[PDB]
């Protein structure tokens, strides 16, 4: 569906600041 | 030290009573003859032909107007988007019946009034001030861009524009709600909420300030004069303002911060008029308000009337009546 | 200390949104008419007061959607829900038209209560209830518009009807119907709105634009805290650049300041006195020295007899639709039109 | 208290908005008031 | 150390609980077929 | 961790994007990821559009505003602006697309991983926004590789293919335009035409080869103005006129941009050349002629007397006089007389419209085209109902002009406020009291009064 | 600064979304069944799309009345 | 139309474009694990 | 009109040389 | 009626798990202000 492209490229751009959040990187 | 520097000298200087500066080299000359050509225009202009169908419009006040009716009339359509100085013309009275003066005026307002804005970045770059003072008039300026200008460009004709006139302009905005529903357009409605808000916040801003007054005179005489000018304690007490106010809605929706209070009075009204300048641009090119004629409809397909079905036949009430012998054909494409 | 003063307590309590002595009467009818506007413009149809679809059930959108007004047949009914024409019936009452009373009444009430709740905190803080007065041009506002208009005329009918393009319906009926741009009363409202936004634009941005450096960060809300007594921006330059650019000046900063509550509270409480005008059809409509030039004269043309030649399209296209009660059955050879449309 | 992260709770309640209002303006061409 | 149905409460959840059922109710709204 | 909190720049989240003014490596990398997202959007748009793509259609009736600009150029468009392969509007989706994970590595390669600074790694690259020479060195660069790019244009047009022509013989068709305009005083006259009615600035440029030479013009001047400020520092008279700083040449920037909206704005709504109306629709000018046509048509295919036929006013109703003299379009599109297209230059005479060749003398594919012109006007709301404001939802029909018009009119005039920002700001930083007034040395209580 | 719990620590404290992850779908979906189960076109009287009008009458049913006028809206009712 | 070996990845090309609007949205998502400090 | 026009146009462009010349003559020098 | 006892049920489900997790901590807030 159009939809879970695009929750999945919504998704996993918070993601990426969650990762750097959990691993204490350079947010 | 020749006549230059010397010139430069009394341009930019601050001890002129009204700042000239060089933006006022283009300012003042324009804006003295976008001031007498239209006081003149708006006593003693024969009626301009505006719709170039030879139905002249009496915009003077010798002409039988009064200053509510009295307006500068716009150029005529048939002149368009033509570039119409005096010197086009081959007498005066041509140039005065096919609407000249309103050219003469609204290009001489808008750079001047376009140097109005660098005037006023010039002097605060004088006094050593922040400069965006200048930013904020670009939002009546861009308005200003809009009705005269831009709307005309996208149009194709300086009839087009807004008359220079008390109910001209009620006419141009009957006419734009006609053909380009301009209370359906959302940077209109932005642009509302520009000035309402703008009115409300000045009347918020103006009475939480005159309510935190501190006491320095007596009710024998005006709370006025508890500032004196130059002072440097501030008059009312910022924290009894945001004690009142934010006890009024809750504590958090208040600027107990005087800067980012001031800069959310300059930007809302400035950001709602930025984008109802922008309504009437983007209107220009006929992109119009929300269309929502016939858009609720019943399981057999007859048409739900809405309210925006009711501004639709009123719509339709102005468009079908504005200009009444300028069309021919049976769309107004522009 | 008995239950009066012991409910003063508990009311002037000090929380986090203040409740107040106000709040019993702020509190629930602020929130019923705001909740009923919503339980109007979501639920609610106007297919029989109006002939007109008006909530998100029936397909409208947030501009399209509105809390219509009664039928005109109601009158002024104050439609109770337990009223004669309701009966008690909540399903009768929203297609009767009920929940418009209803938000007109309770936000009426609501805006009592706010205004006296402008009163009540002013009268705790300690400052002056500035507020409040110039809470009256809103209130003067509603009262003229949503209460007086429709007193005049024959109906809640003509009052606006809460909602956007509803709202956008009253602004087109009193061009046609009223000339409402015409009435001199409307042109103070116009300059004392337009006076308060560009009082608003201009104060903020000279305020903004004249402030003192008292950080050295390059973003100067940080140079502010609020218990300080200093003047945050240069009030001498601010008079000494409008001095130079505008001409004139304000050098009093309460002098200043009163003028920002003066100027749109006087605009909306000028516009107040046209709507109560309006409500029994006295319209600055037509300059009467013009109109006598223009009916001998079949030349003598201005922007005012044009706008009057639009409200003659408004008056007779919108009102077959704007007007159902009436069952204006207008041909399609009675509907004035210009040449080709 | 503050065992979650807030702009957690502050990009999916924000993000909550967007979807319904993304919802709401997908219906305005779909069903009812769709001028179809 | 803080109580939990206080007035702030009330004004929270009277305006938010019809919220959530209205908004509940308006996604409904535009699955209606025609 | 530099120039991140307010406690170390001076600079709040809202402009934290000022906290990398000095930062050049990290101010690189805000710049290749955000050419990296213009050409990710010139990708996924072009793919966005070719995949909604209905190529019976014409272009402007899809609300396409990219596949009109591949269509321009001379790529998988026939005659009459009429697809036969979609291949060429394909490869420009992917070659940006996939383009911008390149310069989004470098952009976030630059920006959150590589040298903050560039002026230790690389004299070459690292500059000082002060720096004037080296100021202008990134300029000559820029300015050579824009006249690379206004010359590859000058390539697809004379050598690989040709760009579209409206002005075709039998309609349009791509052509190679092999004998461009190199004379200046044409491709100059252009600059000194007014911008006014009839005149049309540089939006009346009417013909593909006043394009092509006025590209090979603009494109070895700017390669020799990239030679001039790589081989040389600003003069003096330049030196006091401006602003150096990096918030500077932001601002010139943003003023240069203003204009270029409010310009291309114009291009798109006026000019049917360089944006054709098999692509893009017919302009404003375009339709209401169009209207004026069919109705010339119509009425004399029933056997009006459309010369002598008059309006309600004393004028033509399908053939008045222009201001000038021209036999021109009767009705409210008088204001549009300045109009040319194509499909009404075999009506037009040395008298403007000749009305013998109205008589006998129409041709069925310009009833057609005016016909689709009028119906297809940009007139269109904001939910892409089609026509006028008090039509109904029938038509899903906004012009890519109206939609291009008005977007980058939205654009320039907030660029337009973004110059007003940034040149009182960075001439505010320059001269030191952007923070605000200095309480201890405050210039008005040390300036006289006025009266 | 008033003594209620701050809202950095209400929502971001997991007992909330404990309670809240539960109720607030719940009355999405108490929304939901308020329109898809028909209750929203019978508490307000809303018509639904087959309600307007009758089947050949095409007439907006339109109040005339004040005292007779919950009796006029139900013959409208009864004519669906 | 795409292609026809490219129908498959045609749900994906229909949101391709929402990307660009998302990463102004993302440095408010970045802002806010910040703290916006 | 043939002499108003160059009338105009001299007024014009002294205003406007003017303008350019004055803020080429130092605009950045003349701040406190 | 059958369809207010659907509209009704999640509400219903939903302050009562609600209710049943801050349980104990409604009796510890009423406590202390009595
Ligand atoms: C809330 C206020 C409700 C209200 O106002 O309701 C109005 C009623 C009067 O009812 C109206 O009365 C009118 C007169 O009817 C009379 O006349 C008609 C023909 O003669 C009929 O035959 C009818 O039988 C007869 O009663 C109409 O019939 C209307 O249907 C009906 O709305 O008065 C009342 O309740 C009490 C009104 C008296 C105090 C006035 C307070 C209003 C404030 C000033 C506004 C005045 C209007 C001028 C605006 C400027
Ligand atoms: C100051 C006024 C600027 C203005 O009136 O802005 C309008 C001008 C555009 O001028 C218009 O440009 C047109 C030129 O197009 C001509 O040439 C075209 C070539 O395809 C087509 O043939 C077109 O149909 C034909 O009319 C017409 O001459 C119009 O009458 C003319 O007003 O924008 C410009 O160049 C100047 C840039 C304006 C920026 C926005 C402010
Ligand atoms: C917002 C949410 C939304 O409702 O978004 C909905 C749309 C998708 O909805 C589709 O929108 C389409 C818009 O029509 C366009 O496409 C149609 C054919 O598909 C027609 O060709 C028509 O002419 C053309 O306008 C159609 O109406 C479809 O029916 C409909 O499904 O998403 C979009 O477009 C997203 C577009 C975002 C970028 C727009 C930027 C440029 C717009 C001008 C901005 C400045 C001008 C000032 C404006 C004031
Ligand atoms: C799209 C426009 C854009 C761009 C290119 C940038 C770029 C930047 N910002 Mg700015 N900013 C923007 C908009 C933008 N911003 C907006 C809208 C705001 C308001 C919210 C800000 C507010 C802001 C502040 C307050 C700050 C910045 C800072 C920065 C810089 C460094 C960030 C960093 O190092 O921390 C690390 C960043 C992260 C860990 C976030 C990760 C995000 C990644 C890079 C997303 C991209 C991934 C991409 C899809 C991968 C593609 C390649 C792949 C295909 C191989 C960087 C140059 C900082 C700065 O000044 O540096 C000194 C800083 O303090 N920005
Ligand atoms: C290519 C164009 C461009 C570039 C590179 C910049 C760059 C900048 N702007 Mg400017 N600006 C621009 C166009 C541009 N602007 C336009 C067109 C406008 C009018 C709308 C503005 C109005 C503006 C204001 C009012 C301010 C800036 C500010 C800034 C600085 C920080 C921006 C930030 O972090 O926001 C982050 C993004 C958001 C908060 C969301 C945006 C929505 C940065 C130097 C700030 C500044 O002056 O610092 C020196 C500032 O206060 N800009
Ligand atoms: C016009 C945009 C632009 C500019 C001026 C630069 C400039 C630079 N890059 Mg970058 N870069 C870019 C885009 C750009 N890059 C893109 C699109 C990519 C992905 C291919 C990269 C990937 C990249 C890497 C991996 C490195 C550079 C490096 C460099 C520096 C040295 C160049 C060299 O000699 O090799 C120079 C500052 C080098 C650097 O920063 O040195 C530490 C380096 O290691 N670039
Ligand atoms: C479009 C990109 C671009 C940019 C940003 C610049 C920027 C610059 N140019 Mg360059 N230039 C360019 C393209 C560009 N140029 C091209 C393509 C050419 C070849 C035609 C030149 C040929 C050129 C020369 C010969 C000179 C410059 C100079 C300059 C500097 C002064 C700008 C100025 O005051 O003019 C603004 C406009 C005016 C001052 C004229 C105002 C109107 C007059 C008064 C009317 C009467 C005549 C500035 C750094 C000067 C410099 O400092 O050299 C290094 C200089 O002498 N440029
Ligand atoms: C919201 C962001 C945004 C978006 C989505 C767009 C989108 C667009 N802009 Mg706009 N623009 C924007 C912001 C935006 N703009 C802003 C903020 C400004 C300043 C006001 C502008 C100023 C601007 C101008 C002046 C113009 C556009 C134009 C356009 C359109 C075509 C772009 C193009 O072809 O570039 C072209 C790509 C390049 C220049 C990069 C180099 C490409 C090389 C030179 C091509 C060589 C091709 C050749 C075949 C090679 C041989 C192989 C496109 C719809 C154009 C248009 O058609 O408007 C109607 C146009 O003329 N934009
Ligand atoms: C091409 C392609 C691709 C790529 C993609 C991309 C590049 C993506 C990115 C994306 C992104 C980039 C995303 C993002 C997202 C984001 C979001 C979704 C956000 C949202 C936000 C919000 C919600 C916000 C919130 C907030 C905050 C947090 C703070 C406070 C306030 C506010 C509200 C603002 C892929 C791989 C698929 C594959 C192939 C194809
Ligand atoms: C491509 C093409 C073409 C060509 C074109 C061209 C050739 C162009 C050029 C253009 C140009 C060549 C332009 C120019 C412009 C200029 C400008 C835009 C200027 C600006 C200025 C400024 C900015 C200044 C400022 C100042 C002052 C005022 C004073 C003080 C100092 C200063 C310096 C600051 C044609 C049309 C043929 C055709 C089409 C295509
Ligand atoms: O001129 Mn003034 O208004 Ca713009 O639309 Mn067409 O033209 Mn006329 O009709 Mn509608
Ligand atoms: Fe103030």
């Amino acid at each position: 569906a159009q939809l879970t492209m695009i929750a999945m490229i919504g998704i996993a751009g918070p993601m990426i600041i969650f990762l750097l959040a959990v691993r204490r990187g350079n947010l | 030290a020749n006549l230059w520097e010397r010139f430069c000298n009394w341009v930019t200087s601050t001890d002129n009573r009204l700042y000239v500066g060089w933006f006022g080299v283009i300012m003042i000359p324009t804006l003295l003859a976008a001031t007498i050509c239209f006081v003149i225009a708006f006593i003693a202009a024969p009626p301009v032909d505006i719709d170039g169908i030879r139905e002249p419009v009496s915009g003077s006040l010798l002409y039988g107007n009064n200053i509510i009716t009295g307006a500068v009339v716009p150029s005529s359509n048939a002149i368009g988007l033509h570039f119409y100085p005096i010197w086009e013309a081959a007498s005066l009275d041509e140039w005065l019946y096919n609407g000249g003066p309103y050219q003469l005026i609204i290009f001489h307002f808008l750079l001047g009034a376009s140097c109005y804005m660098g005037r006023q970045w010039e002097l605060s770059y004088r006094l050593g001030m922040r400069p965006w003072i200048c930013v904020a008039y670009s939002a009546p300026l861009a308005s200003a861009f809009a009705v005269f200008l831009i709307y005309p460009i996208g149009q194709g004709s300086f009839s087009d524009g807004m008359p220079l006139g008390i109910s001209g302009t009620f006419n141009f905005m009957i006419v734009f709600q006609a053909e380009h529903n301009i209370l359906m357009h959302p940077f209109h409605q932005l642009g509302v909420a520009g000035v309402f808000g703008g009115a409300l916040f000045c009347a918020m801003h103006g009475s939480l300030v005159t309510s935190s007054l501190i006491r320095e005179t007596t009710e024998t005489e005006s709370a006025n004069y508890g500032y004196k000018f130059g002072q440097e304690e501030e008059t009312y007490n910022i924290v009894a303002a945001h004690g009142y106010f934010g006890r009024l809605i809750f504590q958090y929706a208040s600027f107990n911060n005087s800067r980012s209070l001031h800069f959310f009075l300059a930007a809302w009204p400035v950001v709602g008029v930025w984008f109802a300048a922008l309504g009437i641009s983007t209107m220009a090119f006929n992109l119009n308000g929300f269309n929502f004629n016939h858009s609720v409809i019943d399981a057999k397909g007859n048409v739900i009337n809405t309210w925006a079905d009711i501004i639709n036949r009123a719509n339709l009430g102005m468009e079908v009546m504005h200009e009444r012998n300028a069309h021919n054909f049976p769309l107004d494409l522009a | 200390r008995g239950w009066f003063d012991i409910l003063d307590d508990w009311l002037k309590r000090d929380r986090f949104v203040f409740v107040g002595w106000s709040g019993i009467l702020l509190f629930p009818c602020a929130y019923l008419a705001l909740g009923g506007w919503l339980t109007g413009t979501t639920f609610v149809t106007s297919w029989y007061t109006h002939g007109l679809a008006s909530s998100y059930l029936e397909g409208c959108n947030f501009l399209t959607v509105a809390v219509s007004t009664p039928a005109n047949s109601m009158g002024h009914s104050l439609l109770l829900l337990w009223g004669p024409e309701a009966q008690g019936d909540f399903t009768r009452w929203c297609q009767l038209g009920g929940l418009w009373t209803f938000i007109a009444l309770h936000g009426a009430f609501g805006l009592i209560g706010f205004m006296l709740r402008q009163f009540e905190i002013a009268r705790l803080v300690g400052v002056r209830p500035y507020n409040a007065i110039a809470f009256s041009a809103p209130i003067a506002v509603f009262v003229s518009v949503f209460l007086i208009y429709p007193l005049g005329q024959s109906s809640w009918f003509f009052a606006p009807s809460f909602g956007v393009a509803a709202i956008f319906r009253f602004l087109l009926f009193f061009q046609g119907f009223h000339n409402w741009t015409l009435n001199p009363f409307h042109m103070m409202g116009v300059a004392g709105v337009l006076g308060g936004a560009l009082l608003c634009a201009i104060h903020g941005a000279t305020v903004e634009n004249t402030l003192f450096q008292d950080g050295e960060g390059a973003s100067t809300f940080r140079a502010f805290n609020p218990t300080q007594a200093e003047e945050t921006y240069s009030m001498v330059t601010a008079n000494r650049f409008w001095s130079q650019i505008f001409g004139i000046a304000f050098s009093n900063k309460r002098w200043l300041h009163f003028f920002m509550l003066f100027v749109p509270v006087t605009g909306l409480w000028m516009s107040a006195i046209g709507v109560v005008g309006l409500a029994l059809n006295l319209r600055s409509y037509d300059f009467i020295s013009q109109e006598i030039r223009a009916a001998e004269d079949p030349e003598f043309e201005t922007f005012y007899t044009k706008n009057l030649l639009l409200n003659e399209g408004i008056r007779a296209w919108m009102a077959p639709q704007d007007q159902p009660h009436e069952n204006f059955v207008f041909p399609e050879e009675v509907l004035p039109r210009g040449n080709a449309l | 208290g503050g065992r979650i992260p807030l702009w957690i709770v502050a990009t999916v309640a924000g993000m909550g908005v967007i979807v319904i209002v993304g919802l709401f303006f997908y219906g305005a061409y779909a069903g009812l008031g769709s001028s179809l | 150390s803080y109580p939990i149905f206080t007035v702030r409460w009330v004004a929270v959840h009277t305006l938010a609980v019809p919220t959530i059922f209205f908004l509940g109710a308006i996604a409904a709204m535009q699955f209606i077929q025609r | 961790a530099t120039n991140r909190d307010q406690e170390s720049s001076g600079f709040a989240w809202w402009a934290g994007n000022a906290r990398l003014i000095n930062l050049s490596g990290k101010l690189l990398g805000a710049h290749v990821a955000h050419a990296g997202l213009i050409v990710f959007w010139a990708g996924a748009m072009t793919l966005f559009e070719l995949a909604h793509f209905i190529p019976e259609k014409p272009m402007y009736e899809q609300g396409l505003i990219l596949i009109p600009h591949i269509a321009t150029l001379g790529w998988g468009v026939g005659p009459g602006g009429e697809v036969v392969d979609t291949f060429p509007f394909f490869v420009v989706g992917v070659v940006h697309l996939i383009s911008s994970a390149v310069l989004g590595f470098g952009g976030v390669y630059h920006a959150i991983r590589g040298p903050e600074t560039l002026e230790e790694y690389s004299s070459f690259f690292g500059y000082d926004w002060k720096d004037k020479n080296k100021m202008t060195t990134i300029l000559g660069f820029h300015l050579i590789v824009l006249g690379i790019g206004a010359l590859l244009l000058v390539a697809k047009a004379m050598f690989f293919g040709g760009l579209y022509d409206t002005w075709a013989p039998g309609g349009g068709d791509v052509r190679v335009i092999t004998n461009p305009t190199l004379d200046p005083r044409v491709i100059f006259g252009y600059l000194l035409k007014s911008p006014f009615g009839g005149e049309g600035w540089i939006v009346s440029v009417n013909n593909l080869e006043d394009v092509v030479g006025g590209h090979i013009w603009i494109g070895l001047i700017c390669i020799a103005g990239g030679i001039w400020h790589i081989l040389t520092t600003p003069f003096g008279w330049a030196r006091r006129a401006f602003i150096w700083s990096g918030e500077a040449y932001l601002s010139y920037s943003l003023g240069a941009l203003s204009m270029m909206g409010f310009i291309a704005t114009c291009f798109v709504w006026f000019n049917n050349t360089v944006y054709p109306s098999e692509f893009y629709g017919p302009t404003g000018p375009e339709a209401s002629q169009a209207q004026a046509m069919t109705f010339l048509i119509r009425d004399q295919k029933l056997g009006a007397n459309v010369g002598s036929a008059q309006g309600p006013t004393g004028l033509g109703k399908y053939l008045m006089r222009s201001p000038t003299g021209e036999i021109i379009f009767g009705g409210e599109t008088m204001r549009f007389w300045d109009f040319r297209g194509p499909w009404l230059e075999p009506l037009r005479g040395p008298n403007g419209l000749d009305l013998n060749k109205i008589k006998n003398d129409i041709q069925p594919w310009q009833e057609r085209r005016a016909a689709e012109y009028m119906t297809h006007a940009p007139l269109g709301s904001l939910n892409s109902v089609g026509g006028v404001a008090t039509e109904i939802n029938s038509v899903n029909f906004v012009s890519p002009r109206s939609w291009l018009a008005t977007s980058h009119f939205v654009l320039a005039f907030f660029f337009l406020v973004g110059h007003l920002w940034h040149a009182g700001r960075a001439r505010a930083a320059a001269a030191g009291f952007e923070k605000g007034i200095d309480r201890e040395s405050e210039p008005v209580l040390s300036m006289p009064s006025l009266d | 600064t008033t003594g209620e719990r701050p809202f950095s620590d209400i929502i971001t404290s997991v007992r909330y979304w404990v309670i809240h992850s539960i109720t607030i779908p719940a009355l999405f979906i108490a929304g939901w069944l308020f329109v898809s189960t028909g209750l929203a076109y019978d508490v307000f009287g809303t018509p639904r799309p087959d309600s307007y009008y009758a089947q050949e009458q095409r007439s907006i049913p339109l109040v005339t009345d004040r005292f007779e006028a919950k009796q006029q809206v139900e013959t409208f009712l009864e004519q669906l | 139309k795409l292609p026809e070996a490219y129908a498959i990845f045609d749900p994906l090309v229909d949101v391709l474009p929402v990307i660009p609007v998302l990463f102004l949205a993302l440095a408010f998502v970045w802002q806010a694990a910040v703290g916006f400090r | 009109m043939e002499t108003l026009k160059i009338t105009v146009y001299i007024v014009v462009t002294f205003f406007v040389l003017l303008f350019v010349f004055g803020f080429l003559s130092g605009d950045p020098a003349r701040n406190p | 009626d059958w369809r207010v006892l659907v509209v009704l049920l999640p509400v219903l489900l939903a302050a009562g798990w609600a209710v049943r997790n801050i349980l104990p901590y409604a009796v510890k807030q009423v406590q202390k202000l009595l």
